[PDB]
């Protein structure tokens, strides 16, 4: 990152005089696709023997 | 039967897969009718050596 040092002192305060109102997005998943598989047809396939 | 109990409580359960049964099974082959060279292979005596 941009390496910099702060002008620290034991009698100095830095106070803002302006503000920026910013808007920030943030994206979160909440759900997966509701899948479902079937034993008797996947493993076997329309087959009585299997 | 699948839940394995005699009293099922409220809710949507899954029983099985369903599929439409096969009706009027069909078999298909080519049209040629020529018995393959069977006699030319067995009914002979001058079989070669191994
Ligand atoms: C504090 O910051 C705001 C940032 O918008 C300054 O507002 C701008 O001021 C300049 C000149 O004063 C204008 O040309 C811009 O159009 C202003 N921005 C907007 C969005 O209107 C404001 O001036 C700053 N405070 C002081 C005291 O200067
Ligand atoms: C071979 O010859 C025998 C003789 O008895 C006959 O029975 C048989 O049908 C013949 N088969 C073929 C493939 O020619």
């Amino acid at each position: 990152g941009a390496e910099n040092s702060v002008a620290y002192s034991n009698n100095s305060i830095a106070i803002p005089t302006n503000f920026t109102i910013s808007v920030t997005t943030e994206i979160l998943p909440v759900s997966m696709t509701k899948t479902s598989v079937d034993c008797t047809m996947y493993i076997c396939g329309d087959s009585t023997e299997c | 039967c699948t839940l394995k109990s005699f009293t099922v409580e409220k809710g949507i359960y899954q029983t099985s897969n369903f599929r439409v049964q096969p009706t009027e099974s069909i078999v298909r082959f080519p049209n040629i009718t020529n018995l393959c060279p069977f006699g030319e292979v067995f009914n002979a005596t001058r079989f070669a050596s191994v």
